[PDB]
């Protein structure tokens, strides 16, 4: 009936700014490669971290292009962009602004600061500006996500493969703990090399609130489809969609629904606009003044 | 009888994936077979995992 | 000679180091050789293929 | 920004003493994760 002795954060040895020890005290036996494995899962891959997820740059428009002035190709600055350390306050998505003209290296540094923002590694280089008449200006997208989610996991941008996790590498050592009481107590050391985003402690407390999260207990057609289509759908011109959505008409069901007269009494729309509607309407079978009798259902 | 002629390159990146082919220069060659999360792969005791 | 660059490459002189099961944690019950290896990606893949 | 949860549960009782029971759809990597946690806690504590 002795009931067990529970651990609780003792230490943390910050041997770098991205590199730390942290210690829990007093884990009965056993408990140590449990919750050593039980963690160390957690931190590898369901830790939260902010990543660059898209990227703009100016004159460019596929990654596969080469810049005027610019030593690396834009794939080799979209790759310098995946390994971008960023830390944002409370949000999950920042725009990050970067002009830069002249001779050398563009490193996150030169990265509009944002109050927010904060760059854990300023000198990191992406770009290298080769002529004196040479410059970049490009908006890189910063969100914030899980794990690694590719660029393939899909306008004139690009897309970068999203490394999410905050974490490089993970160890522990289950080393006998001391006080002589009891005696047969262990101590869990995990070793931590994360890329700067995110504090020993909290990553020990966010494993396990996804640990305990996970172990909640164990317990035991009629009608037309296209009337829920868009307005944008039916393709009229820019003017005649956005006087719609203005007169709250965002769907065909919305639209087959009004009348002529009704709609010529609205401010923005002429015969031209009626005419327009009323052809590209009949061109897919449908009308003004049409009853649908039950609008909606849920 | 041509009229015109259109061509386009499209380019395409490809990560390996199961049933792609990988091989060293000593004969042994072989197909992915399995893509594990880093987690579940074998470690150094510093936590390297191969 | 491989010994002794294993040697300032701190050992083992083998080239078979503990490695633990990332699944449970335990260690495989006997040493494992690891190391670099130089591997090719081949121009079979099975996006060309299937 | 948040974890699939609990989801369909099913029992399969072997016999009288002997049960298996499933919890459905957890991410991948918490099946080694959860199995040796417990299987570790089951076996000892």
């Amino acid at each position: 009936v002795t009931e067990f002795l529970k651990p609780r954060l003792v230490d943390i040895e910050q041997v770098s700014s991205t590199h730390a020890k942290v210690t829990l005290e007093p884990l009965e036996r056993g408990f140590g490669h449990t919750l050593g494995n039980a963690l160390r899962r957690i931190l590898l891959s369901s830790m939260p971290g902010c990543a660059v997820t898209e990227v703009e740059i100016d004159g460019v428009l596929h990654e596969y292009s080469t810049k005027e002035g610019v030593q690396e190709d834009i794939l080799e600055i979209l790759l310098n962009l995946k390994g971008l350390a960023v830390r944002v306050q409370g949000k999950d998505e920042v725009i990050l602004t970067l002009n830069k003209s002249g001779i050398g290296p563009v490193t996150a540094a030169d990265i509009t600061h944002d109050g927010d923002v904060e760059i854990v590694k300023p000198q990191h280089v992406i770009c290298h500006l080769t002529d004196e008449n040479a410059s970049i200006s490009m908006r890189i997208k910063v969100q914030r996500g899980r794990g690694y989610v590719p660029a393939s996991t899909r306008i004139g941008r690009l897309l970068v493969d999203a490394c999410y996790s905050p974490v490089e590498r993970i160890a522990y050592n289950v080393e006998a703990a001391r006080v002589e009481q009891r005696t047969d107590l262990d101590k869990l050391v995990i070793e931590m090399e994360t890329n700067g985003t995110i504090d020993p402690e909290e990553a020990i407390r966010r494993a396990a609130t996804i640990l305990a999260e996970q172990l909640e207990a164990f317990v035991d057609p009629e009608f037309d489809p296209i009337l829920l289509r868009p307005v944008d759908d039916l393709e009229l011109t820019v003017r005649s969609a956005n006087c719609l959505k203005a007169e709250a008409i965002h769907y065909i069901g919305d639209l087959v629904q009004r009348t002529e007269v009704e709609l010529l009494k609205t401010p923005n729309l002429g015969k031209k606009s009626l005419t327009e509607i009323k052809d590209v309407l009949a061109s897919r079978g449908l009308s003004l003044g049409m009853r649908l009798e039950n609008w909606p259902p849920a | 009888g041509v009229l015109k002629i259109v061509k386009v390159y499209l380019a395409v990146k490809r990560r390996i994936q199961p049933g792609d082919k990988m091989a060293g220069r000593h004969g042994n060659k072989g197909v992915i077979s399995k893509i594990n999360p880093i987690e579940d792969m074998p470690y150094d005791e510093n936590g390297t995992p191969v | 000679e491989i010994k002794e660059l294993l040697k300032l490459g701190d050992l083992p002189t083998s080239g078979q180091i503990r490695l633990y099961d990332g699944r449970t944690g335990e260690q495989f019950e006997r040493p494992v050789t690891v190391g670099y290896m130089y591997m090719l990606k081949l121009n079979h893949l099975v996006d060309d293929k299937m």
